[PDB]
């Protein structure tokens, strides 16, 4: 059984929209000069040659900025349906979520303070 | 029997073969970037057995923390460990490999026996279509003990990971 | 397309998710197949609630905690991972045996 | 609705905020007080909440009859010793108090949680709240690799234990049509099916996780080695006891005691218990681990409180499980204590600490006597009465293996405090030849000594307490 | 000079040979806790299927 009103267009047109890319880009290969290969395929470093070794140095810039990202995804998903049923929930409901999005805000603020 | 139920099938066969083939080079596949990638691929086919299965709204909060959130920080990770895999080969990996696969095939040998011979009571009624404001009943009314400690949860998961990831 | 189908389905890909997760050997693999298992069991709780529980879908609520835990033990995961890379400088989980 | 019950809980919660902020200002606070503050008023908050009302429940999420507070009046306890034993560990290693005692507050709320959580959505929430906070404080120490490898040990095989019981969860709910809750689930499903003994040892996979029964063990003497000493204390307090709260919160009320085949799989699971966590301990070289292996023999001996459910095995399984907090709070407390001073070291490096230390040697034997089940001290009337209520159900098998594995255990106790006291000036270990000669650690030992010696023959006090708590259980 | 050297020998012995097997299986199956996290997982999946099967 299926009762979720509105799916029959995603289906079809999240086809057509892969569509799109898959068949530009066959009708650029069609359709566009052959090879290229001896120096063109070399990585553009203004014009010198590549240092060598060609690391990153790594660091948790990135992943804090990710951890804290995903914290407030999920409080995002937790806060949705608390808006939408905002009407039949009323009061009670407001110091619930109330208390929850204090608790996210601490979050934040001891994130903000290291 | 209808145009409706046979694309409800089609769709839910092509899904589940996308998710087993995806799930098979999550953990099969040697390079792990294409595991971090392929299990994007997971996580989108399943959130869309989840349409399928009338519930709209965790699909698309599974699209958000799956495949936007938790893929993303698995891929960064996966970036912050590249050593060119220098693995050397230990003697004591086919005892390990082989015991892996046959509890996982009869584990699922098990499951399978139970899931065919077990009666589910399948209550013929049909599903409802607004899963998103029932959802917001159940966290204020009957889930409310959980819905008020996954906070702090997320509190303690911060705090404890910028503890274990900080650098100093 | 009937609860027999989907139950299998996740059961399989329990199945696939605990073989990742105890014969593979890089460290972020086994995370990615704990990641395998929890949606093996949302499979589960959605299936149930949709033709089980169909009305007051429970399942559905307890599938939505499942995702924002997993994604909270991921989280939590990562960081062990790098503290541990931090100190050992690998991810080969067959290097971290302290024992005999 | 009926909020009370939480009035315990929440007042830990608030303290985990407010000793956040404080730690978010000042950086350089007192926040091991007004925590240990927080947890006696926490604990002060059930006395009207014990005997005035009935049992209550939440929303049927929650309930609070005299089990549910005794098990949280435990772990509270259990958190209040462990606070004190980590002040002066974790600040004499380069780290944060403040960010620590916050992770073992949650760790306690969760714990306090799962105690009276009667609902499959809550009791998963509460099990993972504990376990994430259980990953974070192994791993606390994140200079030693010791620490680092035991804590991704320690969240692998967890994070699979929960998959498992996740597992097991969703078959339970699919199972009984809807019903999350666990007493209609029972009035569902009465009738032995395949699905409901999946179900069931599912379930029991992640159980046996928490309350280490073998072949469920094989983290802990990797996680007692690697995890700061006053988080092992709490992990083999606080984590046994909700582990052990969930399991009779769960199996008694939850899988209908018509499918009594957990009876059969945990006689299996204490037999093995008994058998190798005291045989193995046997040969061991550090303390830490000894009492890892240690722990895994008392969890097996707690398994025959409720493998013979007779309203008494019930009543020497809390009595137990109460004695063992004063037992291994006192055992970790001189084992921090000893680390501290000088050794940071294992068993061979106590040689000879009679002569430098005395209280210690005198703090310690206590400790590791009632553990070995000794006259008159705690354990010795913890481990009769477990004994007891053993025979009289009928299990013969069950405790003549455990009287063999007391003495087992007798040996390996004793051949601790025969370094502690035999030695002369010759034969101290080098951690004691040079052996340096706080007061919340002090005050704690000699609080859990003092009760492990007291506690045993002043017992009637606290054997009304455990049958009021009982009389709750189902059956 | 039988007697003494049976109770030397024989009885001493017959009462020391527990001990010392206690002694051994302990030391030798400490190695059950290998020290890898997979085989600790492949132990806690036999538990399962196992129990499940009595
Ligand atoms: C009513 C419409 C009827 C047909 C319409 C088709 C339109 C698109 C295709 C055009 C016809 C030729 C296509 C052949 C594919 C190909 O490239 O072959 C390779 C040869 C290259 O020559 C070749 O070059 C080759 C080497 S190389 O690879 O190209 O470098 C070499 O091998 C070869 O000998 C040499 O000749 O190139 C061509 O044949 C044409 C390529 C470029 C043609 C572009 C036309 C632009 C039309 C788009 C604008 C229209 C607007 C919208 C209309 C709908
Ligand atoms: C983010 C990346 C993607 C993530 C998710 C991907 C997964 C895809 C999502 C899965 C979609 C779910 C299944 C779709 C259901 C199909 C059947 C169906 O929806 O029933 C409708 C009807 O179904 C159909 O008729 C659709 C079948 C055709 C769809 C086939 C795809 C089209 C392909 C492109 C068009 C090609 C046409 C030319 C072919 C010769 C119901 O009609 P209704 O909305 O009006 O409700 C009331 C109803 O009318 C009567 O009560």
């Amino acid at each position: 059984v299926f009762v979720l009103s509105g799916y029959e267009y995603f289906l079809g047109f999240l086809i057509i929209c892969s569509l799109v890319p898959v068949l530009a880009l066959a009708a650029s290969a069609l359709l566009r000069p052959k090879s290229g290969r001896m120096i063109r395929l070399t990585t553009y470093e203004s014009g010198m040659e590549p240092i060598g070794g060609a690391w990153i140095q790594f660091n948790v810039r990135y992943y804090m900025f990710a951890l804290v990202f995903v914290i407030f995804d999920v409080e995002t998903v937790f806060l949705y349906p608390w808006a939408v049923a905002f009407h039949q929930l009323g009061l009670l409901a407001f110091i619930e979520a109330l208390i929850f999005i204090a608790i996210l805000v601490v979050a934040l603020v001891y994130a903000w303070r290291k | 029997m209808d145009l409706a139920t046979l694309t409800q099938t089609i769709t839910f066969f092509a899904l589940a073969a996308a998710v087993i083939i995806a799930a098979l080079g999550v953990v099969l596949l040697d390079n792990v970037v294409y595991s971090a990638f392929l299990l994007g691929g997971v996580f989108l086919s399943i959130a869309g057995l989840y349409i399928l299965m009338n519930a709209d709204f965790v699909s698309a909060a599974q699209i958000l923390i799956y495949v936007g959130a938790v893929n993303v920080l698995i891929l960064f990770a996966i970036m912050l460990v590249n050593k060119r895999e220098t693995y050397t080969p230990v003697p004591g990996r086919w005892l390990r490999q082989g015991g892996a696969a046959v509890v996982s095939l009869g584990v699922f040998a098990l499951l399978t026996k139970m899931i065919l011979q077990t009666p589910w009571q399948l209550s013929s009624v049909p599903p409802t279509p607004d899963s998103i404001t029932t959802i917001g009943q159940h966290f204020f009314s009957d889930f409310l003990l959980p819905f008020e400690l996954a906070s702090v949860l997320l509190l303690m998961a911060l705090i404890g990971a910028v503890v274990l990831a900080r650098r100093e | 397309m009937q609860l027999t189908y989907v139950l299998i389905l996740a059961a399989l890909l329990f199945c696939i998710g605990i073989y990742g997760l105890v014969t593979s050997r890089n460290a972020v693999r086994v995370l990615m197949s704990i990641e395998l298992l929890l949606n093996a069991v949302n499979l589960n709780l959605i299936g149930f609630a949709n033709y089980l529980d169909g009305q007051q879908i429970k399942g559905q609520v307890f599938a939505v905690f499942v995702i924002t835990v997993a994604a909270a033990e991921a989280a939590v995961g990562l960081a062990i991972i790098l503290a541990i890379y931090r100190n050992r400088d690998t991810v080969d989980m067959e290097k971290f045996n302290l024992l005999k | 609705g009926t909020i009370l019950p939480e009035t315990i809980l929440i007042v830990t919660l608030l303290v985990v905020l407010l000793a956040d902020l404080i730690q978010g200002r000042q950086a350089d606070r007192w926040t091991p007080y007004f925590a240990i503050v927080g947890l006696g008023g926490a604990i002060a908050t059930m006395i009207p909440l014990w005997t005035q009302p009935a049992t209550i429940s939440f929303f049927g999420s929650f309930i609070s009859d005299h089990l549910s507070l005794f098990f949280r009046g435990l772990i509270a306890l259990s958190a209040l010793g462990t606070i004190l034993m980590s002040i002066r560990y974790v600040e004499q290693t380069g780290s944060s108090l403040g960010e620590f005692m916050t992770i073992l507050l949650t760790a306690t709320v969760g714990g306090m949680f799962i105690a009276g959580a009667q609902e499959l959505v809550f009791i998963f929430v509460a099990l993972e709240t504990l376990s994430i906070a259980s990953y974070l404080l192994t791993g606390y120490t994140k200079r030693d690799s010791r620490s680092n490898e035991a804590a991704l040990k320690y969240l692998l095989i967890g994070a699979a234990s929960s998959a498992i019981f996740l597992y097991g969860s969703s078959l339970l709910y699919g199972l009984s049509g809807g019903h999350t809750q666990l007493p209609a689930i029972a009035q569902a499903l009465s009738s032995e099916s395949l699905g409901l003994v999946v179900a069931l040892v599912f379930v029991i996979a992640g159980i046996s996780f928490k309350i280490s029964a073998v072949p469920f063990h094989q983290w802990t003497p990797d996680v007692y080695e690697g995890a700061p000493t006053p988080v092992v204390a709490f992990l083999s307090v606080g984590s046994k006891a909700a582990g052990f709260a969930l399991a009779i919160r769960f199996l008694t009320l939850a899988f209908p005691s018509v499918t009594d085949q957990w009876q059969l799989i945990f006689t299996v699971l204490a037999i093995l218990s008994m058998i190798l966590g005291n045989v193995v301990a046997l040969a061991q070289t550090s303390m830490k681990r000894m009492l890892a292996y240690s722990s895994i023999g008392q969890a097996g001996f707690v398994m025959i409180g409720f493998v013979v459910g007779t309203e008494a095995g019930y009543a020497s399984m809390l009595f137990y499980l109460l004695v063992y907090l004063f037992m291994n709070l006192g055992a970790f407390t001189c084992v921090i204590l000893f680390s501290l001073r000088t050794g940071t070291d294992q068993i061979s490096e106590y040689a000879g600490l009679y002569q430098k230390d005395p209280l210690l040697t005198l703090g310690l034997s206590l400790c590791l006597l009632s553990l070995g089940g000794i006259p008159p001290l705690a354990g010795f009337f913890g481990k009769i009465y477990l004994f007891w209520a053993g025979w009289q159900a009928g299990a013969y098998g069950l405790v003549l293996l455990g009287l063999l594995t007391s003495v087992i255990s007798i040996y390996y106790y004793i051949r601790v405090v025969k370094m502690m006291v035999v030695k002369e000036p010759q034969e101290m270990s080098e951690a004691v030849r040079n052996y340096p000669e706080l007061r919340p650690l002090q005050v704690g030992l000699v609080m859990t000594v003092i009760a492990t010696s007291l506690a045993g023959i002043l017992a009637n006090p606290l054997f009304n307490l455990v049958n009021t708590a009982v009389w709750d259980v189902p059956q | 000079r039988i007697t003494a050297w049976f109770d030397r020998t024989f009885v001493d012995g017959t009462g020391n040979a527990f001990g010392v097997v206690t002694l051994l299986g302990g030391d030798r199956l400490k190695y059950s806790t290998t020290g890898q996290s997979q085989a600790y997982i492949l132990t806690i999946l036999m538990g399962i299927a196992i129990l499940v099967i009595a």
